[PDB]
């Protein structure tokens, strides 16, 4: 149907995000990133792809095809189905669910399955414990994202994402709850792995940390999944806190105010922030990381639900 | 529970082949495996002249090249009694110190890339590709500059090298500041390094650390202040010495030792006497191309010094300089012949990597790469 | 281990000690490197005994100490997966020379 | 020959061979024998330069010189056999390919290399490699072609050794490696004809050791068609019994009557028809390999065996089959 | 002791409007925003990179790259076979065999530098009396096959005639040292 | 232009202010953009073979000027290249077929494979 | 519910898309080129509890104008009990 | 005609030559020079080269430094688990051929004894540009593959 | 300096893909139904749509 | 596990040179 | 009053003087068990007496350091305790007395050393 018009452009978005990350994180390091393949490396994603596709397997092993040949399919299908409820402009959400937000929460709770299964089917004790650690991290910064969304929900009326982005016509929730945006970003960094928070994704421990039978398709699908999960969890820091598709409302004469273009600009800002913050900060070691999701972003998230509930109950701002 | 923790990022720590006996995530013992980079250096040098022996030293520590040629040269001048000029000493230090900078720029930001900070690596390696414009300009090869020969130094600086080293030193305090502003303040750095691999001074002495891992613990011991082996007794510089011993002190030292090395570079630049480049003793220093062609007695020495060698007299000395890794000393027994005789190379990283066993006990498995970071373990010397 | 071999008697005692050690360790050898099908325990005992007997004419005690040390080194590097297995399976008149070479 | 060395890997053996089928399962063992006993090998490859890369090692700096050549075009075969005194021929196929037919790949080449070696007077020993039981009137067109190849290599070039290796087992082989990866169809092994076939496999290392042993031999082993059979005359089912000992799997065979198999291998036999697409190299079900599987003529008769090369083959249990462990 | 050390290192920062400074520099991650700001400054600054095949890194006339046997301006290989470089070579790459040519003047029948078994230390350039062997700044001679990388006896090292225009320049500028 | 498939676009994004200093025999156009900025990026070469280019096509007359070892454009060292033994460049034909690649004198691919046996057989 | 049918078909069309992304590599490239870590049960039970309490947060979040200052204080009592549980877990040391 | 095969080979080769991620067996200094070839000045992420830290997914393997007789089995075991369209680059004299340590007992006389090599970056400490030119020669070796034309024989 | 634009370009062609994600599933739904999508589409609106398609007969 | 945890508290940064700053 | 020894691990001892007096009295008492005509006993006696004396005279640890110029009193305690270990060790495997033959070869060479080599300061 029109699900093609949201999966194919998202596939291109992820394929070009691998290049956007390499290129931005390279510009940060005073060096041009992928720059020979395409006019500006623009074909470099297609080169990575068409290479991974043409790489002969290390072992065919098509026998075990129901266990872990559909688990990356599951992870990727979840990362892609959480895009339905995400609205790009007024009346551009594919399916306006009146409980949209809780549906995103459930999609994350199933991504936990994706990780756990795709790690258990890899019969590698080190890789399986790594996948379990990554799942426990992704699920420990999910109580903090949960409470952050309860804050941005108290501010809004309903869970309807189109309403949460329509409830910011007066002011984006990034301005009053900026401390919360910093906690949602630092959680979306940690919910997904791509972050200062990626010890399970320490350059080596990642590849040997998701599966044993790569065949290339598994490697690409995990990275395509991580980069879509990243485009998504950056398309949430821009619905909830930044104005989903809202301008600054100055109503310029030069600017005809397209909606989806504003949503795009903001999700680009948060993707660039993902990259910038991957470049400039050391990893957290997963032993200070789990002690940051419980001892730092849960108390500071609980306080925020009580602060944004109080300050909105006393003065009847609800 | 045994885990074969190998090279996490190859091309940074090449042949690291620890065999960690873990306890969940807490490491109970780390057993490093050596020999994967054991080239026959301590045997091959017994088979070649004292000149042919020098190129092995730049290949002993591959991130701080000229410091080992400077430790060897000072071991074939300890025997030869070969007094080198003032300019040879000043150039020899201006490049041993440029090498200290070339090493700390790598051993900090390769460590900082193992910890996770990706950008300090590439900034420091642009700095290192500026300093290799000096190595490559003064000798020829960007890394292995077989330049600090036994008598003096191979050949004089080009006529534009001090100006360029100055134009680099002016802009190098800022690069250290950036490497520092990006890593020193970070709470993700301190957390990854504070109280990591703490070495009480008795342990750093016992295990013969003698480097930036002996001045972390607070033992004020620099073999440029203890045993001044060049103009070092003339040059002013403060040896930064830690107060806790944790991998965050050794980093802060290596990032201050990278500034005091800048002081020493700027001094060696500002006071470099226009003297001869090699020892006048033409039976230890091959005469210049111009002289050996015009003078018959110089031609004979150029022939018996590039084929026969010195034949340094019979003795046995342990000359140890302060290489960036630590006290790199070359114990050079010398039979009277022109070839050395058991040129044993005490190389820090053989004593430091011993320390990994007790440094990384009860540290989490992700710390075992931070320890290997701050030890500056380069397996060429191990 | 200090060379208590102030005589051939102590050296021979520890030779028998090392022999008992290798023999009682043959199980793990056969297990880790999978020789329980190609080689028989009789044959591995035969090979260890032929080793210890091939170098039995050593009237020097310290040389026997060092031989036992090399043997313990070999064993400890065979017990653990330090060395591979395709050598363990291998470890277990004049005219016909003249026709081949000059040496 | 003009040997100046001690062992190999830097010695010389006066054998500048051109192992025509070097980039193949038999070729990698034969090239390693010829270039570990220290002799040049002019490995000629057919297509991708990645084919003989695994042969640039196992020979010391020009002891193995991979060369490019077109099978149907001479004046290139003559260029590969320019500087050579031994010419082994391992060029053979078990499956018809749309471009090269069974004769154009088994017989019309061996005859062609034979003729262009005869012309290049100086090929002292020309070994010709064909399957055992490759006698005319054999069902499999591969064996009839391989018999015509023997008859044309001996006629056009006498005193030319002819090995007759039976199905060769070893790593990356075409006999055991298809059965495994079909045991990965859940232990389902389709032994065809009910395992009544009696064929004598042989560790490929020993076939190579025989191919080199007829080179190091004297004037004998010239024009004498050996039969590199091997020990332990097996049956297809019995050989499969040994695989399941290495790969940890439970024997779950089935029997296939020959009509059922030949119908299951009726596709992939339109190779000359389906022009715009090459078929994927029938591994286990090959109508011609099945025609050979029918009659158990793959047994060494009173013809020359390994015993006439001072050589005794390895068994098929233990190491000479331990390449199956990678399937456990 | 670490307990008392902690108690005191936390009683050093224990005065209001200092606890507040440290709290607002560990909550509004402020050490980290100075990292992000520097990283941004470098994201926008010009890039120290080099699109290689078209422009290459700076070198010096002393640069040691592909070995080249020089010639005298009037032909005649400069390499009289003294074997000093064969002697000085640390890796023993150069194998020299000498024969009085028919002209009568000594020359090397075999001058084969094994580049793979060669450390590029420039000892041969120093040891040679007539500057017969010099390292051309080539350094771009990666070979598909190892046998090509062994530079033959005086035939491929004789390709220095092409590099003489640069080797003569580097020697005319380095001979002052 | 018409190459959005290479880093040749990075060179053609240079040359916008650069001056062309000479062009060697093969066609490689040697450019210089100094003064503006970014030392180390102020001398390059446009290989005049927009496909199938590679390094080492830069002749020795310019391979000095282009690596910043000297300041003599190849139009100035061409009066110093020796006429008697001067040889044109060869592009480093490494792998591009035999008889273009180099071969030792025993490789059996070299026409005239010499025999090294020091003893002269009878 | 009416808007659930687009995601209902989304699951299946994304299944198709991922199956094609799976079959693309499979077609090309032819012949020639620790006993137990109980902290993972503590972290898991604790996420279970905190996601239960977020489940209880959701209706209180979306309906807070209705429950004027009494639903708020009842939720703050529920949250003070959550905080007592979380402080007993912090002090006991399950967050490590 | 054959033109479609020529273009599909051009496309496959453009892919495998654009994105060629090597498992950089960075043993010794040539790994420090390789790190300079991965550093800011000579980008290797420009040419697509992404230094993989695992042998599992890597098109190449830039073995550098002295392959010791003890690191020979590990190098072989790593080379055996690269996906088949793999290549190997020898960087530095010690890795390509015997090198400074040709006669050392513990040093293999060039990785050409363990893995089959496709481009030997020459020069004992190759200039970072020299390793970069070795990789730009590996790119040529890809551009001369035409694997589809050979699959059609 | 406009050097960052080269690194902005991949973020642009990943922003030009979310614009397509948003406008495709809008102008595809604006095609099957003559009207844009209604976000706050409560049961009152489905009831009115039923009675509306029943009023136009 | 009772293993000594890496306590990220310490004394504040004070560059500690050696006593030979001015007059050895 | 001493804040900390710069050295890590050598914890500052408040009762420096008292434990130093204890250790030096123990050392003087324990050294009596070695023969008197041994250089080791003359040395131990002499320097232990000097340090015990200066420790008894002065009161502050700072004055102990200032007069007895041997670093810090914590390192001094380390030295004294290590000396006690050595005297209790030397009692065992007694090496005192010169044997009958005692072939000792003073290979006292005196090569001039260039001084741009390290040596020491
Ligand atoms: C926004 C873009 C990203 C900014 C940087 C992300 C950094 C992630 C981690 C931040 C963090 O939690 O830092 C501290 C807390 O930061 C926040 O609360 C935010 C951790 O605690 P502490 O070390 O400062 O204090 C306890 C020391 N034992
Ligand atoms: N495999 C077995 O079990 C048995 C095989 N044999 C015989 O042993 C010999 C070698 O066996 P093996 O290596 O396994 O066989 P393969 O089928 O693997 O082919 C081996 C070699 O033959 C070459 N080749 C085959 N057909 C052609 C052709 N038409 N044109 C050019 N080259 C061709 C191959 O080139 P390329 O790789 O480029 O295709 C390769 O170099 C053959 O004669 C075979 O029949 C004997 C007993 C049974
Ligand atoms: S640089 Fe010259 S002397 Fe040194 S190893 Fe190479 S060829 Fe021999
Ligand atoms: S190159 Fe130099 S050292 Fe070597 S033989 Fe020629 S002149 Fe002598
Ligand atoms: S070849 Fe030379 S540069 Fe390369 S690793 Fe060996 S010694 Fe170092």
């Amino acid at each position: 149907a029109e699900i093609l018009g949201i999966i194919l452009p998202l596939l291109l978005g992820v394929a070009f995000l691998v290049l956007a990350e390499r290129k931005v994180m390279a510009f940060v390091q005073r060096r041009k990133g992928p720059d020979v393949v395409g006019s500006f490396g623009l074909l470099q994603p297609l080169a990575d792809g068409l290479k991974l596709i043409l790489k002969e397997p290390i072992s065919p092993s098509s026998a075990n095809f129901f266990l872990f040949r559909m688990a990356p399919v599951a992870t990727f299908m979840l990362s892609l189905v959480a895009w339905a409820v995400v609205p790009f402009d007024y009346g551009m959400v594919l399916s306006d669910l009146n409980i949209g937000l809780l549906y995103l929460f459930a999609i994350s709770s199933l991504g936990v399955y994706g990780i756990i299964i795709a790690g258990w089917s890899s019969n590698s004790k080190y890789a399986f414990l790594g996948a379990l650690r990554s799942a426990a991290q992704m699920v420990s910064y999910e109580v903090s994202i949960g409470l952050i969304l309860i804050t941005v929900l108290i501010c809004v009326g309903s869970c309807n994402l189109s309403e949460i982005v329509m409830a910011q016509k007066q002011i984006w929730f990034g301005i009053p709850l900026f401390p919360v945006l910093v906690m949602f970003f630092i959680s979306c960094l940690a919910e997904t792995n791509r972050a200062p928070f990626d010890l399970p994704e320490a350059e080596a421990e990642l590849v040997a940390g998701y599966n044993v039978e790569y065949s290339s398709m598994g490697f690409a699908l995990f990275f395509l999944g991580e980069y879509a999960n990243m485009i998504l969890m950056s398309g949430l820091c821009t619905l909830f806190f930044l104005g989903g598709w809202l301008p600054i409302l100055d109503l310029p004469i030069f600017k005809k105010i397209p909606g989806s273009i504003w949503f795009s600009i903001k999700v680009l800002f948060f993707l660039f922030l993902y990259i910038w913050v991957r470049a400039a900060f050391p990893r957290y070691r997963y032993d200070q990381l789990m002690g940051l999701g419980w001892k730092v972003f849960l108390p500071l998230s609980l306080a925020w639900v009580v602060s944004v509930s109080g300050l909105l109950v006393t003065f009847q701002w609800l | 529970f045994t885990l074969n923790f190998g090279p996490q990022h190859p091309a940074a720590h090449g042949v690291l082949r620890l065999v960690l006996e873990m306890n969940g995530e807490v490491v109970e013992r780390a057993e490093p495996h050596i020999g994967l980079l054991h080239r026959g250096t301590e045997k091959l040098i017994e088979y070649k002249t004292y000149l042919q022996a020098l190129p092995y030293f730049d290949r002993s520590d591959y991130v701080s090249m000229m410091a080992q040629e400077h430790a060897y040269s000072l071991a074939v001048e300890k025997l030869l009694n070969c007094e080198v000029p003032l300019r040879a000493q000043y150039i020899r230090v201006l490049f041993c110190e440029i090498t200290r900078i070339l090493n700390h720029l790598l051993a900090l930001t390769t460590h900082a890339m193992d910890v996770g900070a990706l950008t300090p690596f590439l900034w420091a390696f642009e700095e290192r590709e500026k300093l290799l414009e000096f190595y490559e300009r003064v000798s020829g090869a960007r890394m292995h500059a077989s330049f600090i020969r036994p008598g003096g130094v191979a050949q004089d600086l080009p006529l534009g090298l001090c100006r360029d080293i100055d134009s680099f030193t002016q802009q190098f305090a800022s690069r250290i500041d950036e490497l520092e502003e990006m890593l020193t303040g970070n709470r993700i750095w301190k957390q990854r390094l504070v109280d990591i691999g703490t070495v009480t001074a008795q342990q750093a002495k016992d295990w013969g650390f003698s480097g930036v891992m002996l001045r972390g613990p607070g033992v004020c011991w620099d073999l440029r202040r203890a045993a001044p082996y060049d103009v070092y007794d003339q040059l002013d510089f403060d040896v930064p010495v830690g107060t806790r011993g944790d991998c965050y002190d050794r980093y802060c030292i290596r990032i201050e030792e990278m500034r005091q090395s800048l002081r020493i570079i700027v001094q060696c630049l500002n006071q470099m006497p226009s003297g001869m480049i090699k020892a006048d003793d033409r039976k230890l220093c091959p005469p210049s191309r111009c002289r050996m062609k015009l003078s018959m007695e110089s031609s004979i020495h150029h022939f018996e010094l590039y084929t026969e060698g010195f034949s340094v007299p019979a003795s046995s000395t342990y000359t140890a300089v302060e290489a960036p890794k630590g006290e790199f000393g070359v114990f050079l027994v010398s039979n009277g012949s022109n070839r050395p005789y058991r040129c044993k190379i005490r190389a820090p990283g053989f004593a430091h990597l011993q320390g990994l066993d007790f440094m990384s006990k009860h540290h989490m498995l992700a710390d075992v790469v931070t320890i290997i970071g701050t030890q500056d373990i380069v397996f060429g010397e191990v | 281990v200090p060379p208590n071999s102030a005589n051939l008697t102590e050296a021979r005692r520890r030779v028998f000690d090392f022999f008992r050690a290798a023999c009682r360790s043959i199980p793990t050898i056969m297990d880790i490197y999978n020789l329980q099908d190609v080689v028989a325990p009789s044959q591995l005992r035969y090979a260890i005994s032929a080793q210890i007997r091939n170098n039995a004419h050593i009237t020097d005690p310290k040389v026997i100490d060092l031989l036992i040390f090399k043997g313990m080194e070999e064993l400890t590097d065979i017990v653990d997966h330090a060395k591979q297995r395709h050598h363990i399976i291998g470890q277990y008149d004049f005219l016909k020379n003249f026709y081949t070479s000059n040496y | 020959l003009a040997r100046k060395g001690t062992g190999g890997r830097s010695s010389v053996s006066g054998i500048v061979a051109t192992v025509f089928g070097a980039t193949g399962f038999l070729g990698r063992y034969l090239v390693q024998q010829l270039a570990k006993m220290g002799s040049q090998v002019l490995v000629p490859f057919r297509g991708s330069e990645d084919s003989p890369r695994h042969l640039k090692l196992m020979g010391d700096l020009g002891q193995v010189v991979p060369m490019k050549f077109d099978p149907r075009d001479e004046d290139s075969i003559k260029a590969v056999m320019a500087k050579a005194n031994v010419v082994i021929n391992l060029i053979g196929r078990e499956y018809e390919t749309r471009n090269f037919s069974f004769e154009d790949a088994n017989h019309h080449i061996a005859e062609k290399l034979a003729l262009v070696a005869k012309e290049h007077g100086g090929i002292m020993r020309y070994i010709q490699v064909s399957c055992l039981g490759a006698s005319v009137s054999s069902p499999s067109r591969m064996l009839r072609a391989k018999a015509a190849a023997e008859e044309a290599v001996l006629n056009a070039l006498p005193e030319a050794t002819i090995m007759r290796p039976a199905t060769m087992i070893g790593t990356e082989d075409r006999i055991l490696n298809p059965w495994s990866m079909f045991v990965k169809k859940y232990g389902f092994l389709p032994l065809i004809g009910g395992g009544t076939t009696k064929f004598q496999p042989v560790y490929v290392v020993d076939v190579a050791a025989a191919i080199v042993a007829a080179l190091k031999d004297d004037g004998s082993s010239m024009g004498k068609t050996y039969e590199l059979g091997g020990p332990d005359v097996f049956t297809t089912h019995e050989l499969a019994e040994i695989m399941y000992d290495m790969i940890r799997e439970w024997p779950r065979y089935v029997k296939l009557p020959f009509p059922i198999a030949k119908a299951m291998a009726a596709p992939r036999d339109f190779m000359v028809n389906k022009v715009p697409f090459p078929l994927p190299s029938p591994q286990i079900f090959n109508l011609d390999q099945i025609n050979a599987l029918t009659t158990d003529t793959l047994v060494s008769d009173n013809a020359l065996k390994f015993q006439d090369l001072d050589l005794v083959p390895h068994k098929l249990k233990g190491y000479p089959v331990e390449f199956l462990i990678q399937y456990r | 002791d670490d307990e008392e050390a902690e108690q005191l290192a936390k009683e050093i920062s224990k005065d209001w409007s200092t606890v507040f400074e440290r709290s607002m520099n560990t909550l509004f991650l402020t050490e980290m925003v100075r990292g992000l700001s520097l990283t941004l400054k470098y994201f926008f600054d010009p890039k120290v990179t080099i699109n290689y095949p078209f422009e290459k890194g700076p070198l010096s006339p002393r640069f040691r790259g592909e070995h080249a046997l020089r010639r005298y301006p009037t032909g005649e290989e400069r390499c009289i076979a003294c074997k000093l470089c064969e002697a000085v070579c640390p890796a023993q790459a150069i194998t020299i065999e000498a024969e009085e040519r028919e002209d009568g003047s000594r020359r090397t029948t075999r001058y084969d530098i094994d580049m793979t078994k060669c450390i590029y230390c420039g000892f041969c350039q120093e040891a040679c009396p007539v500057d017969a062997i010099v390292e051309g700044p080539n350094f771009e001679f990666a070979t598909e096959t190892h046998e090509e990388l062994l530079y033959d006896k005086e035939k491929l090292l004789e390709n220095g005639d092409r590099w003489e225009t640069e080797i003569a320049e580097n020697l005319r500028s380095e001979s002052l040292y | 232009r018409c190459l959005p498939d290479g880093n040749l676009l990075q060179t053609k994004i240079h040359n916008i202010g650069a001056t062309l200093v000479g062009v060697d025999k093969f066609g490689n156009k040697y450019y210089q953009k100094l003064g503006d900025t970014q030392y180390g990026r102020h001398r390059w070469v446009e290989y005049a073979s927009k496909d199938r280019y590679n390094a080492s096509q830069v002749p020795a007359e310019w391979h000095g000027w282009l690596h910043f070892i000297t300041d003599h454009t190849g139009d100035e060292l061409l009066s110093l290249k020796p006429k008697r033994y001067g040889l044109e460049h060869k592009e480093n034909f490494s792998g591009e077929g035999d008889a273009y690649i180099y071969h030792s004198k025993g490789h059996t691919l070299n026409p005239g494979q010499k025999n090294w046996t020091r003893y002269q057989s009878w | 519910m009416l808007e659930f049918a687009p995601i209902f078909i989304y699951l299946v069309i994304s299944l198709l898309v991922s199956l094609i992304l799976l079959g693309v590599p499979f077609l090309f490239a032819s012949n020639s080129s620790s006993r137990f870590d109980i902290r993972f049960y503590l972290v898991s039970i604790l996420f279970l509890i905190f996601d239960l309490e977020v489940t209880f947060f959701f209706p209180w979040a979306v309906s807070l104008n209705k429950i004027d200052l009494f639903g708020f204080w009842s939720m703050m009592a529920f949250l003070f009990i959550l905080t007592i549980g979380f402080l007993y877990e912090w002090k006991r040391g399950a967050l490590d | 005609a054959e033109f479609v095969i020529s273009k599909v080979d051009d496309l496959m080769n453009w892919a495998r030559t654009g994105s060629i991620w090597p498992m950089t067996f960075g043993l010794a200094c040539c790994a420090v020079e390789m790190m300079h070839t991965g550093a800011a000045r000579y980008d290797l992420d420009r040419f697509g080269i992404i230094f993989r830290p695992s042998p599992r997914q890597s098109d190449c393997m830039i073995v550098a430094g002295t392959l010791t007789n003890k690191m020979a089995p590990a190098l072989r075991k790593v080379y055996d688990q690269m996906p088949e369209p793999r290549w190997v680059i020898s960087m530095g004299s010690c890795a390509n051929g015997g090198g400074y340590y040709h006669y050392s007992y513990s040093v293999v006389r060039g990785c050409d004894r363990i893995v089959p090599v496709d481009i030997y970056v020459p020069g004992c400490p190759p200039t970072a540009e020299a390793l970069l030119y070795g990789l730009l020669q590996l790119q040529k070796k890809i551009n001369r593959r035409k694997d589809f034309l050979h699959w059609w024989n | 300096s406009l050097v960052w634009l080269e690194a902005m370009l991949p973020l642009g062609i990943i922003g030009g893909m979310l614009c397509i994600m948003g406008n495709s599933q809008y102008y595809i739904h604006k095609a099957y139904h003559g009207r844009p999508k209604h976000i706050g589409h409560d049961e009152w609106d489905v009831a009115m749509e039923r009675r509306d398609k029943k009023v136009v007969e | 596990a009772a293993a000594a945890a890496a306590a990220a508290a310490a004394a504040a940064a004070a560059a500690a040179a050696a006593a030979a700053a001015a007059a050895a | 009053v001493k804040q900390t020894t710069g050295i890590v691990g050598l914890d500052v001892v408040p009762n420096a003087r008292a434990v130093l007096i204890d250790l030096y009295s123990k050392t003087l008492k324990e050294i009596q068990a070695v023969p008197e005509d041994e250089g080791y006993r003359k040395a131990v006696e002499s320097f232990t007496r000097q340090r015990l004396n200066v420790c008894k005279e002065e009161e502050d640890w700072e004055m102990i350091e200032k007069r007895l110029g041997c670093g810090q009193v914590e390192e001094l305690i380390e030295e004294a305790r290590d000396e006690l270990t050595l005297i209790g060790k030397m009692i065992e495997w007694d090496p005192w007395g010169v044997p009958d033959d005692y072939e000792c070869e003073v290979i006292e060479n005196d090569a001039p050393i260039p001084k741009h080599v390290p040596q020491h300061r």
